[PDB]
């Protein structure tokens, strides 16, 4: 007994540590108001320094920006300018740190999902119109015409396009780690694009042909990418709409990008076995 | 060129006495100095930059010095100074110690002492390079009332003597 | 695992290059199709002994 | 680029409206000031 | 010229101007598929598409032009536009209105309701055809070759 | 209070009538609780004047007569000497020029009848236009 | 390699370089007047 | 981690007065030191850790040091001190010496003369690091019997002053 979870090698087994204490604060806590007030404390002390300390209070604008509360009574000094540099100080933070830090790793980039994908050298096997022939008499993108099939390029929405490459680069950076080629380190794999393998068979294989698997869908929602600091990833649908795209009739009703690189990626890992079909069903939502 | 007589040396803000007002405590009238905001014809507020020797003294003057090392000690916080002085060249203090007297009987030796500590405190004008004679007249016993006029002898922005003793202050822009 | 074997067989003594099938070696089956090859096969070039 | 790099008019009509809200009390500044000064060089350092 | 304020005193040398953040007419997002009609704003102006456009394409200028609320407008008839009830539209330099809900398509004349007007017509003769007629009633138009 | 930030103009959908403000033709404005559009370009500062505004209602379409004084977008429909004209680019204010309307016609219809060589078919109408075959 | 953070002495010293060269005219900054904290702050605020 | 600050150092058992209980003998009741044991819930009883500073000025007082060497000499085995300092590094004896004292006429003297055997011992606590500033009060004369209390100025487990003379002194996790 024990429960397993999957990992980057099958099921292993999973545990807890206890809270040890010490993390230090991390962005989230920094907020303009919370050191435009601290910064008021590098001042010197004195007569000429000790009212407008006291004095010093701090508001809330529209566009944050923590101010100073000019009351009718002020008294321009130094303190504000302080309560001022502090500002900026959380500003400069927020729109210099935290980005190049939430873009250096996999799994939390948010605007620099393509430029991810250029470093994984990521190539699409359904986009080349010298696609093997393994691949499908017609996928999905392809409409048909008198000499063959035509692929085309579809600019999903903004939105889904950035969930989509986040997910890919996740499952991309999950696999470069080595995994055992078995069932299920590759659906640990290919996890974040919402996708698993299932077999076909249930006798013994092993002594027929084809060993067929077909893709079924996890959910149908990519989980999407937070810009901001405190919150929740929001969810986008996985999916498109050939009409309403307005794309050719030949298409499918329903296109999945999620599928079609989870495909790519297992068809590729599994290119040694000699003898294994992928079912493709289309899946409506 | 010939334009040239004119430093492209500029002032920043200077601190100004009663800058903020008077304040009324049935004991008198205090001064309350801050920073001056000039206005303009349409809106477009500034902060004064004039009196620049007297912005210093009042710099000097109000804001506290470190103490010194007690057997008792200080809390972390409420030893005196400024952080910035671990970077300037100079090798001095930022700040004045008159109110870190250690108050005596006789108000006699009390007004000397202060007398002393407020000049130790005004001569860094002078080394700064802003005065050249700086000096105070703090002259009364009273019950505990004390005037304490302060002299700040100041140049001009063009040598116009020759053949002085001492040699032209190293800040005589600001006009002192 | 193609260029896992090729970067392997490079550490042999005095292998100099190792290069992949050219194109003047493909095949075709009745049909009129690409075959895809099924082992792996790959060319080796002494150029520092032969 | 990787970061955003907002356009710099924006940049410096932010970085004089957080001066004049601020220190100026909300008024706007004299050009070629001692406070125009200050906000062009904020901005050279937060364009570093 | 430059005049000591006071404590308290800004509110009067300068106006303060105070802030403003008006979003109403949705920005223009390219999440978003839009109908021939629907208005956005899009860098503080206000546009109007001008055919059906899918999710994820880019702002261009082809797409969109500009709006003012009581201006109106008769487009030349297009085949990737979603028109309304009594829709008016001009094609080859004629009024037509839109009978019903049309989906995009080519023009087709039994779902536009035309205007009239009786009509009439001048012909030269040619090389090859002879013409006579003017089209009028009692007057038909005739060739003879 | 915090006399130094400034809130207020909260937010409408029709604004508010002021006179510091300039309006192009087809501004709408909300004066007195009630929508305006204004029929020519106005120039800032002048006051509200009852012949520049006309009630209006988003729905309701306004083909007005010609005016000297207009800015029209492209494809607006005006009324000029009881003819229909729609403004073939994003011209500015000016007198009529035929060179920058285009005329809206509406249809035609002529009778015609088959000869000893040729075979007419059609009306002229749209989808049964005039043709001829020998 | 490249580019790091910068001496704690060196840091100030190219601040108050570029404070007086690009707001003061090239004046030095004086000691405990209000440019020489404002210095300071700017300081502060980097090396935060 | 953030929860870090209890220095892992423990204390051993301490001598305590009056952990044996008086021992009444119509002069006065003296206090008879020892080991406290504490006891438990349930059983388990243990030696008690607290009042370190008091607790090595006791070891001090009552242990006798070393004896001066004189022209009779002394028997095998009365010459004070313990075997045990030939192997520390501090270059110190172990023990006090007031119960040496050359007892003389005039009172006053030998009460001069406790004060300094005493005031030098108990120096030692300085000299160790427990304490900072041992002193002792010593003033009767009566027929025989004085009055010798003494004060042990300690400090606490965390630096709160800043700006001492001095120095935290070396052993201020005993709490002094």
């Amino acid at each position: 007994m024990n429960v397993l979870i999957p990992g980057i090698d099958g099921m292993v087994s999973a545990g807890t540590l206890e809270y040890t204490g010490c993390c230090p604060p991390s962005f989230a806590d920094v907020d303009e108001c919370t050191l435009a007030t601290a910064f008021v404390g590098l001042l010197p002390s004195g007569p000429l320094w000790d009212r407008p300390k006291y004095e010093a209070i701090t508001t809330i604008t529209e566009a944050g920006n923590c101010a100073a509360c000019w009351t009718t009574d002020h008294c321009p000094t130094l303190v504000d300018y302080a309560v001022n540099v502090g500002a900026r100080l959380a500003s400069v933070i927020e729109r210099t740190i935290w980005p190049a830090v939430r873009e250096s790793d996999p799994f939390t980039a948010v605007t620099s999902t393509a430029d991810w994908l250029n470093r994984f050298d990521w190539v699409n096997c359904f986009e080349t119109s010298c696609r093997s022939k393994e691949l499908g008499e017609k996928t999905p993108i392809e409409y048909m015409t008198d000499c063959g099939p035509v692929y085309v390029k579809i600019t999903y929405p903004p939105s889904l396009q950035q969930a989509f490459e986040s997910a890919l680069i996740k499952s991309l950076e999950r696999l470069s780690m080595g995994i055992i080629k078995n069932l299920a380190a590759i659906n640990f794999v290919i996890e974040p694009l919402k996708v698993r393998v299932v077999p076909v068979d249930t006798t013994d294989a092993c002594e027929n042909e084809t060993l067929c698997v077909v893709l079924e869908k996890t959910s149908d929602f990519f989980d999407g990418v937070n810009a901001n600091t405190c919150g929740i990833p929001t969810p986008v649908a996985a999916y498109i709409d050939r009409d309403v795209m307005q794309l050719p009739s030949d298409l499918d009703k329903y296109i999945w990008p999620g599928h079609m690189a989870a495909e790519c990626i297992v068809r590729s890992l599994l290119s040694h076995v000699s003898r294994f079909c992928l079912i493709r069903t289309e899946q409506a939502p | 060129c010939t334009v040239d007589v004119a430093d492209r040396r500029k002032r920043f803000w200077t601190t100004q006495i009663a800058a903020c007002g008077t304040s009324s405590d049935d004991c008198g009238d205090c001064a309350r100095p801050g920073l001056q905001l000039m206005c303009n014809g349409q809106g477009q507020v500034t902060v004064s930059t004039d009196n620049y020797a007297v912005g210093l003294a009042l710099n000097i003057l109000l804001t506290d010095a470190s103490k010194a090392d007690t057997g008792c000690g200080w809390t972390p916080g409420n030893r005196g100074g400024f952080w910035g002085d671990s970077f300037r060249s100079d090798n001095l203090r930022s700040g004045s110690k008159i109110r870190q007297v250690p108050t005596r009987t006789s108000m006699r030796e009390t007004v000397s002492l202060i007398r002393a500590y407020a000049l130790d405190d005004l001569k860094k004008l002078v080394t700064y390079g802003v005065a050249k004679s700086v000096d105070v007249d703090l002259t009364y016993r009273g019950s505990n009332k004390i005037d304490m006029t302060v002299i700040i002898q100041g140049v001009d922005g063009n040598e116009s003597r020759v053949g002085l003793t001492g040699e032209r202050i190293s800040n005589a822009w600001v006009w002192s | 695992t193609v260029e896992w074997l090729k970067s392997k067989a490079a550490e042999w003594p005095c292998v100099t290059d190792v290069f992949d099938l050219g194109p003047n070696c493909c095949a075709v089956n009745a049909l009129g199709e690409v075959v895809c090859p099924n082992n792996f096969e790959f060319y080796v070039l002494f150029r520092d002994t032969f | 680029c990787t970061i955003q790099r907002p356009d710099p008019q924006d940049l410096r009509n932010d970085i004089a409206t957080r001066f004049s809200t601020n220190v100026l009390g909300g008024a706007p500044i004299i050009p070629e000031s001692n406070e125009f000064y200050v906000v062009s060089l904020e901005y050279a350092m937060q364009e570093e | 010229k430059l005049r000591p304020l006071q404590v308290g005193g800004v509110p009067g040398c300068a106006n303060i101007p105070g802030g403003e953040d008006c979003q109403c007419w949705p920005e223009w997002t390219a999440d978003n598929g839009y109908f021939f009609g629907d208005v956005v704003q899009q860098g503080g102006v206000l546009y109007y598409a001008t055919r059906d456009v899918p999710p994820g394409t880019p702002f261009l200028a082809a797409d969109w032009a500009p709006y003012r609320p009581a201006a109106t407008a008769i487009p030349p008839h297009n085949e990737n536009s979603t028109y309304f009830q009594y829709q008016p539209v001009a094609y080859n330099d004629k009024l037509y209105t839109a009978r019903t809900d049309l989906p995009p398509g080519p023009f087709d004349p039994a779902n536009w309701q035309e205007i009239s007007v009786e009509g009439l017509v001048e012909v030269v003769d040619s090389a090859t055809i002879d013409f006579t007629g003017t089209g009028a009633a009692g007057d038909p138009v005739s060739a003879d070759v």
